[PDB]
Parts: C-alpha cells; structure tokens; sequence
C-alpha cells in the first residue's frame, strides 16, 4: 500500500516526458505553401501579336489538285442536295471512314449537310496540303503592303519590323511581329491607345476557297515572346467593318519548384521531347506526345503540329488508314489512356492573358464618301456596297500594373518539434528529480 | 557541483536556443501576411458610369470656328494625292519635320499609311485651335444633357439628366456621369441581372460627325468608383451605333497595407506631388501630375488633353513655336528615370477594378422598326426634323450578373499582441534559462 | 524560500492560463489558406443553354392576343400623329396607361383617356405613367416613368402576362419555337448531335428554351483538348420576321453557360450571341473552393434553408439563385394567394388572373420596387460551398460570305422541307463556336490551419517550457 503508491507516484510526474513527443510527432506525420500578391510596377514590355487571316491561301502547285475536290463536290451537291476520291460520302449523310483489312469502319455522320461538307473538305484539303515540297519559297509574295495597311505602335510605323511567317494550314497566312529577341523590341510606356499599338487590316470578302474558308472575319491573337503562336487556342475573330478596342489584363503565375509541389523551373528533366523550337509550357508536351503517338501507332506525322527531319507528313495515298489512325487515337486520349497528363507536369512560369472587347464602326456615312476615296489610290481596294471588308485593330493596355500570383514558401511553425526536443530533454531529467526528492 | 556547472549550463544553453527560436519567428510573423480572399452578399453600391461621346463639338456650329483648318486640308489632299508652322513634306513616306527654335536638333517623324497620317495632322491644330476658346463657350458648342440622353432606367425608377453631372472633356466634348452627385446618397442594387441594372438608350447624329478627328462611330463608356478621375482619355470599351452593347462587370476589391509594408500613400502624403485632378489617390493620376508639374516650368504651357492647373494657361503654336518640340523632350526622358516619377512616386493600396465581359445583338430588329423608330422620333422632342435612322440609336446595359463582392485583404499573423502569446512563452522560457547560466558561473 | 515558490508556482501557471485564452481564440478564429492551380486537365464540358427573346410563333399565337395587337396600334395613333371599331376596353380598364402634368405645382392636372391640337406633352414638364388600383379609385400608386419609349413596353409585359397566365401550360409550348426550327445543325467535332439530344424547359418569358447536355440525361461529354476545331459548334436559325413585334426588341439570340447539374438561370446569367456573326467564346472554369461551414457560412447540401425550393420538378441542385426567385413567390403567396406567371408555381396552386385576383396588378409591383422585402430574403438564404463562374471570351465575325450566299443558303433551303412554311431569312442565322481555353482552372482552394500542433501542442510544450523552469529550481535546491 504505502510502496504501491510510493512506486507509482513516478509515474505521475514522467508520464507528460513522451506525451508531447509523441503527439506532437503525430502531428506533423509536408512541405506548407503560402500566396502572395504583389503589384509589380514594370516598364509594360508589349507582347507579341499573331495576325492571321481566315482564308486558305491555296497554292499554284496544288491548283491543278485544288480543281479536283470541285469537280467531286458539284457532282455530290447535284446528285444528293440537287445544287476518284478513295472516299465518298452516302446517306442522314455520313461518311465512311474503315482501316486497312477491317471490316468494322466509324460511320463519320453529320446532323446537318453544312457541317457535313465543311467537314468532308476538312479532310481532302487537309491531306492533300502535304503534299507540298518543303522548301524555302522562291518567290517571296509580300501580302503586307495588301494585307496590313498600317502597323502603328507608339506613333511610328514599322518599316523595320523583323517579321515572322507561317502558313497555317487551316486559317491561312499569319503574321508574328514580336518573336524576335533583339533589342529592338516592343514596349508600352503609357497605357494609351495613342501609344498602345493600332492596326488596319484588310478581311478579304471574296475568298480563295468557298468550302473551307466560310468565314470573312480576321483573327487577332496575343501570347508571350518565347512561346509560339499556337492559333488553336482562340483569339478575337473580328467582324469587317468595325474598329475593335482590345484591352488586355496580364495575369501571370509564378509558383515553387519540385521542392514544394508538383511543378518544373524548366522542361529539362520532362521525358516529352521538346518538339517546338520554342520555350516550355503545357502546350508542348500534350501536342507533342500527341505527334510522337502517331509515330508510334502508324507511319505517318499530322498537319497541324511541326514535323521532326526524320519523318515526313502523311497522305491518304501513301497510307490509306490515317484517318482511322487519327479518329481512334483522339478518342482514346480523352480517357487518359496514354497518360501524357501524368508524365508531363505543369510550368512554373505561366503567363494569361485576359481579354475583353470593345466595339464600334469603323466607318462613318462622312468617311464612305472620304476614305474610300482615299484608300482606293494608296493600296488599290475597290468598295463593295453590301458589307465593309476592311477592320480597324487597336491592342491597348488597361493600367500600368499587373496581378501578379507569386507562389511563396512559408516561414523559415514546423520547428514547434524542435521546440519540443529541448522540452522533453527537460521532461525526463527533471521528472529524475522529483522521485529523488523524497529520500 | 563539478557536473551541476555544465548539466544546469546544458538546460541553460538549450533555454538561450529556445529563446532565440522564439524570437526568430516573432520578427518573422510581424512582416508576415497572409491573403484573404471571401465573397459575400449585400447592398453592392452601383459604380459612377460616365458616357463619353467619341464625337466632339458639333460640325455644324464648328464651321467659323475651323473654316480655315479644312480648307487648309483638303488643299493638301489635292496636291499629295492660325499659322503655317508645320507642313507636311514628302520623305513614299509622309512625315513632318518638329523643329524647335534653333534647327540643331529637329525632330523628325516617319509613317507609312495615308490614311493614319492624315488624321494625326488634323489631331494637332484641334488641340490649340479650341485651346483659345473659353471654357464658358465650350458648353453652348457641345452636347446637352438632352441629346446623348434619351432613356435612363435603372431599378424601375425612370432617371432623367437631372442627376447626370457636366463633366466637361477636352477630347469628347460634355461627358455625363451617372450615380455621381455631391450630396447624395449613392444608388445601390438589389438583384442581379440585366433587368434591374443602367439601362441607356442613347442617340449621336449621323450626319454631324467631324470627318477628320475620328473616323469612328460611336460613344465609350468607362466604369468607375466614385471618388476616383474617370480618366476617359486612354482607357475606352466603344459602342456601336447601330444596336444594343450589353455589359456585364464583377466588384473586385484589392486592400494592402503602406506603412509597415509595402509603400502606398491614402492622400499623398509621402510625395509632395499636388494632386491637379482633385481625386482619390491612384498609380495613374500621380503619373500625369507630376508631369503637368514639369512641363509648366520647363515648356511654360500646359497640354490641352491634361486639366488645368492653377499656375497658367493652355499651350498654342501662334502663342508659342518652340513648345512642341518641348513637349516630345519630356516623353524621351520620360520613358526612361530622367523625371523621376517612378522613383518618387509611390503606388496606392487600395482600389477597385472591374471585369467587363460584353456582348451584343441587333436592337433594332425587322418587326420593329415600324414602332420603335418613330417613338424614339416622338421622345427627342428638340431635334424633330426627320425620322430616326436605326443605326443612330446605341443601347447601352450595365449590370451586376451574379451580385457578388470577390475581396482580397491582407491581415497579418500578429495583428493583436494577443496573438504573439507563443512569442512571448519562448521569451519567459528563454530568460528562464538566463537565470540558470549565472547561476552555474558562480557553482 | 520554499513558501514563496509556492506563490510564484500559481503566476507561472497564470501567465499559461493566459496564454490558454490564445489557444482558444486561434481556434475558433477559423483561419484558412488560400491557394492557386492554373492549369489544363480534362474538365467536362458544361451546359450550353440557348434561349432567344422572342418567347413564341407570331404566326401561330395571333388568335391569342388579336384584341391586344389592335389596341396597341391604336395607342401609337395618337402619340406619333393624330375611330375604334373594336377596342376591347376591358384589357385598357384593366391597368390603364395615365398622364402626369408637372407644368403648375400648385395644382397638377390629368388627362387619361389615351383612345399640333391633339399632340400629347412634348415638354420637358410631362410624365407618362401608369396606375395600379386595387378596388378602390383613391388609393392608386403611379409607377412613374420619364420615357415614353419602353414605358409602352414595360405596360406591354404586364398585359400579356395576365394573357398567358390563364392560358394552359401544356397547350403553349406548341405554339414556341420548336427544336426542329429553332436549331438545325448540332456539330461536336467526334461524334454527331440531334435535336434529341437536347431536352426542353418550358421557361414562361423567353418561352421554349435547350440545353446541350445534363447528368439526368445522360452522362457528361469531356473534352480533353483545347481547341476552336474541338468543342460545341451550333449553327442556328432564327426567325427574325416570325417574332412578336413588341414584346421582344432585341433580334439577338441568347447563348448561356452554367453548371452541369444546375437549373439555368436565364436573366441572371446570359450573354447575346449576335445573327450573321460567328460568337466565338473561349470559356474558363472559375472554381471556388470554400472550406466547409465552421471556416465560412455555407450550405454545401441545401438543407440548411428553412425555405422549401420550388425548383424540384427539374431535379436540379441547389444554387444561390434558387432561393431569391422561389421567396419572392413565397412572399407573394403570403400576400395574394395567387402564383405569378414569370416564376414557377408551386403544386396545387394556381396562376393569378384578373378572372379570379383583379388585385394582381397592384400586389405584384409593389413587392417588386421594395428594397426591404428584397433584403430579407438576402439574409435568409445563404451561400454555397461549390460556387463556380464561368469567365468568357466574346469574339465575333461576319460568317456567310459572298461566295457561300449562293451556296450555303440553298443547303439550308432544303432540311426545313415542310409542307406548310419555310424559313428563308438570309440574314436571321446565328454562327456559334464555343471552345475551352488554353489555362481553363483558376481556382482558390482553402487549406485548414487549425492543426493540433500550432493550437495545442505548441502552447503546451511552452507551458512545459515555464513548468520545466520551476524544476529547474528545485533541481537546484536538489543538487
């Protein structure tokens, strides 16, 4: 009794020496993040502006080839809608897409016979444009003295404007202003439409290509410097006739590294080859995969994406089972099947770009009997009374600032264990002497 | 006590590490902030819309005011394709030579287009031509409250020009603002949507446009608080004419801290920058006002576009040749940190800011152009001569869509000292173990 | 000094006493921590409702209102520029349309009849109103208006309310704009879409409206990639000539966007989509992550609201809407026991009539212009836990060129084969094209501070620290 509560007592005193050194471990049992906003006053470096057109511009190599998919089309149109190819369309209207020694083929099928149309020329077109031998052009047809009639950034003219082109297989021409490097860039000193930047362009009405092209409008499409212009990702299409005051607000995002979460500084440790001669981003690796798993499938590289050396485009008569090879994959990346947004992570450094409108005439019943006559002696544009096909374009910066999202890690409570370590070395050596107090 | 010097000295030297742990991550958590964002529901009070027309004074009433400016131009336009103090040359580029008083350094000017080159002679001589003219005499020349405005609806409550203020502008002409009155309770929605939100018809006449200032048709509108400038100068969303421009917009909030923090100013305190706009403090007004302040002792004229401040006048080329050479010195040195305004200029805290989504339709459809046309004739009972063309009659819808205040603040970890009690038990636990080294020195 | 240890040992136990206040205070101080994932990944694509102004077929609803469309044209008669057979004055006694003179304060004047010597008060002075009087010729309000203009309008609404209110719901949807009509061509991009794909909800102002898709239909469609090629594409057919001629002003179509197992809320949320242009939207996915309802007030289920919701005939979810529209019913029933045509009536109910309630037109309008009675139902309902925006992009272009006219129109010419009408209005098709953006996630996620360690584990081992102290004296006194 009197030893029982002697021997006992000191267990009472020592209890509290591994209580909180092994609640405190079951605490803990991670890297903490943190946000930040900061307003980052900068000197507003302009970004790139991607103009393109939304006309195929067909070519004197496949006109001979172009005159063809006319031929099949006015006898289809008379025949089902009263107005070889390997493949045509039979009735609802459909399209019969089968693979090389199969029986079973997916029955492309439309509701509509405008979709139907724009669709079955969205495949011949699209083919058949692969055809065409990868060289430098030797006749170099400058559409910038009838295309833009005036680039006006910060009240000077751009006479001496490195520009880049690409002939984007679907929409047309393009044109990128600001991909260069140098020092002569752009920049906005003052958030002014006087001083952002102004353009004129010419929204051509009459078309190269009636099937495809079956819009008359002009896209305009901003992005970063480095990052290339992907032109699947959207822009402002714009209506012909009407000036367009586009505003924009940079939102941009700068998180940790593989420290922290799941993010890379660079695409260097990436297993996605980098394909595009451009920086990393999230775009290059799921567009990439997606070109290389047509490599290792089939034979053939699509259209829309850049082409390693080692390969060349495909085409129905070098292979006749592409579509099959195109319609079975897409489907399939959608289910996460190859898994390419798992092996790819996400940039560290992303940069949106939020876009809003504004819209007015560009015209007014003072300038249809003015500018006309003066456009008509400059650059040779004859009016058409129906619609207005020339597009005033102004690319304009809100205010001087930008919001930006900057990731930080937290301070240096994760050292409250180690706070704890000192209070349990002083747990156990004082508990030793509260059972010695008694002697 | 051998052993009592150093077993004591241990609990003492781990009391210093525990004072010190508790002490680096006291100074630590006082600059230490963290981001708050909560969205929540109440009377949102409605934003002062200002409508600017983009056309100026009437051309018709500007015709004895400006008749030797036209036919100075259109002269001009027969031999390409008030003082004579800058010519157009021929360099195929047009361009113009700003020489100063003395021609070692002019300064020149390059462009390609026709059409944008002549437009941006015209912009020059408007500036100084309506420069000389009186202020009282802008008003007469201008828009009225009756013209621009025709519906004003907003909550049921049919509003009028009565509450719209005159809000003069130099590059639109009469610009009027609405839920902007000094002595009055400002106006607040209740229901989201755009049944419930401004709701503005308004007219610009199509035949009295200025054919060289803007070829553009059509009246801009700017969101924005109420104590804060417009600043409709370069900031702009236009709408066309000819049918309905509807505009949605979201409250966004942005609270920060100055003193202890990063550096912001509530009435400009830090800078002794006199405010000319007479507003709320902002990174854009501060911007423009202390470059008035160096152009007036530096060019001796202030610019047209910029208001006046209380040292002087306007600027003018018959009143003074060498400004203009003056005024593009300062934007040479301003892109750059010659002036300083970056450098001595702070950015401000708090502000609001508005996302603008819009979206447009056909207002005048084809079954209505028999009613709806006429009435509107009917309703502007000052300027009934004909009936109302269609693509003279912009709709303009300002709304909340959803009611919903997105707020970010910044409220930091050791706001009460209340809340620095973990800070001020490792401070007793490290002079705790400051009474056991001395104490162990001594045995 | 061991008795005066004693005394120190209760002010040592005094200053973790008052460092136990903290302790609690953190805790319920309910801290949280935002953060930030900007990214693409596979996101289902959410539904695309398409509505229009024009709520019926002008052509097939003129036996309805023939004795309103006559009065009306008779009204602009002597209001633009001065005999009724027929005028059916019952409608115009009904809320008759009344003049307020403000030329002499000292005594206003009237002159309501209404069907250079018989124009009407193109003077500053003149206030066209209305009255609102319940059984009684003294106690009439005046809704009061400035503008002549959609004044007319506003009157307009009102009397085709009390039209359609008596009128059977089942019967009237025949008489909107069918999906066959309305809508032609459906494109996804992979797989083919149909008019039976979409379903139909018979909204009372902007009449039949279609949604793309819902998970009570089906399942969700994902889209995986970001793409102008890849998403919704519609091409619609409007039939501009075919609206009502004052009830709808506005030629544009209505394109909107919510959740995917959500009542569509029509003027809360919807954008115009503009005839003969191609609307271009690029969408984003606004996601809000609210941290449970101790941290935030929130209803993540719905049945926190003593407010029964009036929207369960469609099976949806709750929303913040929901609770707005279904309380101003509530509070009109509360009022007026008849049901107002524009919000759904409750089961067992019955729209309010001038038949049945002649005091409908003074009830209804002045709970609409009360701030109080709105702000009540503000403070009862609260929030909810998945609050998702949809941000937009609108972009558009002229879509048929001068090329196609001749061709596309004839294509279209030929699919409404009907055998009593077609429409074959060249400038009355609607282009869309509805997309995902390149970076579609901006959400704000909220993780919990309130650990075990910082609330309570930390405050213990500095107590610890002080009660160690007080040993670290008698281990003195000891050695």
């Amino acid at each position: 009794x009197x030893x029982x509560x002697x021997x006992x007592x000191x267990x009472x005193x020592x209890x509290x020496x591994x209580x909180x050194x092994x609640x405190x471990x079951x605490x803990x049992x991670s890297y903490p993040v943190s946000l930040n906003i900061n307003l980052n006053s900068d000197k507003l470096v302009f970004p790139a502006v991607t103009i393109c057109t939304l006309n195929p511009y067909r070519y004197p190599e496949i006109k001979e080839e172009l005159e063809e998919l006319d031929r099949i089309t006015e006898q289809t149109l008379f025949d089902l809608y009263k107005y070889t190819l390997p493949h045509p369309l039979q009735a609802k209207i459909g399209f019969q897409l089968c693979n090389q020694n199969k029986s079973d083929c997916f029955y492309q099928t439309y509701s509509s016979g405008v979709d139907a149309v724009a669709e079955w020329y969205a495949f011949h077109y699209i083919n058949i444009l692969s055809r065409l031998p990868e060289t430098l052009p030797s006749l170099e047809e400058d559409t910038l003295g009838n295309f833009i009639f005036a680039c006006r950034f910060n009240q000077v003219s751009c006479n001496q404007a490195n520009y880049s082109h690409f002939h984007h297989p679907m929409y047309g021409n393009c044109y990128t202003f600001n991909d260069k490097n140098n020092s002569n860039l752009w920049m906005s000193s003052m958030p002014g439409i006087n001083n952002g930047l102004s353009l004129m362009l010419r929204a051509e009405q009459n078309d190269f290509i009636p099937l495809l092209s079956t819009v008359t409008g002009a896209r305009v499409m901003v992005h970063g410097q480095d990052e290339p212009a992907f032109m699947d990702d959207g822009g402002f299409n714009l209506r012909p006739g009407v000036e367009t005051s586009i505003s924009m607000r940079k939102e941009t995002l700068d998180r940790l590294g593989g420290d922290y979460g799941d993010c890379t500084k660079n695409g260097s440790d990436v297993p996605v080859e980098n394909l595009y001669p451009s920086k990393y981003t999230q775009q290059v690796c799921i567009h990439s995969c997606f070109q290389e798993s047509m490599i290792k499938e089939c034979g053939c590289a699509y259209i829309f994406y850049p082409r390693p050396q080692n390969v060349e485009y495909c085409d129905y008569r070098k292979h006749s089972s592409w579509g099959y090879c195109y319609y079975k994959l897409q489907v399939d990346f959608s289910s996460d099947h190859l898994g390419c947004f798992t092996k790819c992570r996400k940039p560290c450094s992303v940069t949106s770009y939020q876009l809003s409108a504004g819209y007015s005439r560009w015209p007014s019943v003072t300038s249809q009997e003015w500018v006309f006559q003066m456009l008509s002696r400059q650059n040779n544009y004859t009016v058409n009374n129906k619609r207005n096909g020339v597009a005033k374009v102004n690319i304009f910066f809100k205010e001087l600032n930008y919001k930006t999202n900057s990731e930080s890690p937290s301070v240096t409570x994760x050292x409250x264990x180690x706070x704890x370590x000192x209070x349990x070395x002083x747990x156990x050596x004082x508990x030793x002497x509260x059972x010695x107090x008694x002697x | 006590x051998x052993x009592x010097x150093x077993x004591x000295x241990x609990x003492x030297x781990x009391x210093x590490x525990x004072x010190x742990x508790x002490x680096x991550x006291x100074x630590x958590x006082f600059y230490t902030v963290s981001v708050s964002i909560k969205v929540h529901f109440r009377k949102l009070d409605f934003p002062a819309v200002t409508i600017c027309n983009i056309n100026p004074y009437k051309y018709s009433t500007v015709r004895h005011l400006l008749a030797d400016l036209e036919q100075e131009t259109r002269e001009a336009l027969k031999s390409l394709y008030f003082s004579h103090r800058i010519p157009l040359l021929i360099f195929q580029v047009v361009g113009f030579q700003l020489c100063s008083n003395d021609t070692s350094d002019c300064a020149t000017y390059t462009f390609s287009s026709g059409i944008n080159a002549i437009q941006e002679w015209y912009k020059l001589h408007y500036m100084n031509i309506m420069a000389q003219v009186p202020l009282e005499k802008k008003i007469n020349m201008s828009y009225s409250a009756e013209e621009l405005l025709v519906t004003c609806f907003f909550d049921g409550v049919s509003c009028d020009a009565r509450n719209f203020t005159l809000f003069h502008h130099p590059m639109h002409g009469n610009c009027y603002t609405f839920n902007n009155r000094e002595n009055e309770t400002i106006l607040s929605t209740s229901m989201g949507g755009s049944e419930y939100g401004l709701q503005v018809i308004l007219y610009i006449n199509e035949e009295e446009y200025n054919p060289f200032l803007v070829s553009s048709t059509g009246a801009k509108v700017i969101i924005h608080r109420q104590d804060e400038y417009p600043f409709v100068e370069d900031v702009g969303t236009e709408i066309e004419t000819a049918m309905v421009t509807s505009i949605g917009m979201h409250l966004t909030e942005s609270f920060k801290l100055s003193e202890p923090y990063s550096q912001c100013t509530e009435d400009g305190s830090d800078v002794p920058i006199r405010n000319i706009y007479n507003a709320a403090y902002s990174l854009q007004i501060c911007l423009h006002s202390c470059f008035q302040t160096k152009m007036v002792e530096k060019c001796g004229c202030a610019q047209y576009s910029q208001p006046l401040p209380p040292a002087a006048n306007y600027c003018n080329y018959q009143q003074h040749p060498n400004w203009m050479y003056c005024y593009y010195q300062l934007h040479r040195a301003f892109v750059q940190e010659e002036l300083g305004c970056q450098s001595v200029c702070k950015e401000a805290c708090s502000f609001k800011e508005w996302t603008l989504t819009t979206s447009l339709a056909q207002w005048p459809s084809v079954v209505s152009e028999k009613w709806l046309l006429p009435v509107l004739t009917w309703d502007q009972g000052r300027q009934v001569n004909k009936k109302l063309n269609k693509t003279d009659l912009a709709k303009l819808l300002i709304f909340y869509k959803d009611l919903n205040q997105r707020s970010i603040m910044e409220s930091p970890a050791n706001s009460i000292x209340x809340x620095x009690x973990x800070x001020x038990x490792x401070x007793x636990x490290x002079x705790x173990x400051x009474x056991x080294x001395x104490x162990x020195x001594x045995x | 000094x061991x008795x005066x240890x004693x005394x120190x040992x209760x002010x040592x136990x005094x200053x973790x006493x008052x460092x136990x206040x903290x302790x609690x205070x953190t805790y319920l101080s309910w801290e949280v921590s935002v953060s930030l994932s900007v990214g693409f990944k596979t996101m289902d694509f959410p539904a695309v409702t398409i509505c229009n102004a024009s709520p019926f077929k002008y052509s097939k609803i003129k036996h309805l209102l023939k004795d309103l469309d006559e009065l009306m044209e008779a009204v602009l008669e002597r209001i633009l520029a001065p005999a009724t057979r027929n005028l059916n004055f019952s409608i115009w006694n009904h809320t008759p349309l009344v003049l307020i003179d403000e030329r002499n304060p000292h005594h206003p004047m009237v002159l309501d009849l209404f069907g250079a010597s018989e124009k009407i008060c193109n003077a500053h002075g003149c206030k066209m109103a209305m009255r609102l009087c319940s059984l009684n010729r003294t106690q009439c309000t005046f809704r009061n208006f400035t503008s002549a203009t959609q004044a007319l309008t506003e009157w307009y609404i009102l009397q085709a309310t009390n039209i359609f209110a008596q009128v059977p719901q089942q019967e009237l949807v025949e008489m909107s704009y069918p999906g066959e009509q309305m809508i032609l061509a459906c494109l996804f991009g992979a797989e083919p879409c149909n008019y039976r794909n979409f379903t139909s909800i018979f909204y009372p102002h902007y009449g039949n409206c279609y949604i793309f898709n819902w998970g009570m239909t089906e399942k969700a469609l994902p889209s995986a990639n970001p793409g102008t090629e890849f998403g919704l594409k519609l091409i619609l057919d409007i039939g501009q000539e075919d609206y009502v001629p004052f009830l709808a002003s506005t030629a544009g179509v209505r394109l909107m966007l919510h959740e995917q197992r959500s009542y569509p809320f029509i003027r809360d949320e919807g954008i115009y989509a503009m005839s003969g242009t191609e609307t271009s939207i690029g969408v984003l996915v606004d996601k809000l992550q609210r941290m449970g309802e101790p941290y935030s007030p929130c209803t993540v289920n719905g049945s926190e609201v003593p407010v029964q919701n009036f929207y369960s005939d469609y099976n949806t979810t709750y929303s913040i809407q929901a609770c707005l529209r279904s309380c101003f019913q509530d509070h009109m029933i509360r009022n007026c026991n008849c049901g107002h045509y524009l919000y759904p009536l409750p089961r067992g109910e019955k729209y309010c009539n001038n038949r049945d309630f002649p005091d409908w037109a003074h009830c209804y309008s002045d709970l609409q212009m009360s701030v109080a009675q709105r702000e009540t139902c503000i403070g009862m309902c609260k929030e909810s836990c998945n609050d998702t925006q949809y941000k937009m992009t609108i972009s558009m272009a002229d879509w048929p060129s001068e090329a196609s006219e001749d061709w596309i129109f004839h294509v279209l010419s030929q699919e409404r084969d009907q055998s009593t009408n077609i429409t074959l209005s060249r400038k009355g098709i609607v282009k869309l094209n509805i997309y995902f953006q390149e970076f579609n996630y901006r959400t704000i996620e909220e993780s919990a501070a309130n650990n075990i360690x910082x609330x309570x584990x930390x405050x213990x081992x500095x107590x610890x620290x002080x009660x160690x102290x007080x040993x670290x004296x008698x281990x003195x006194x000891x050695x």
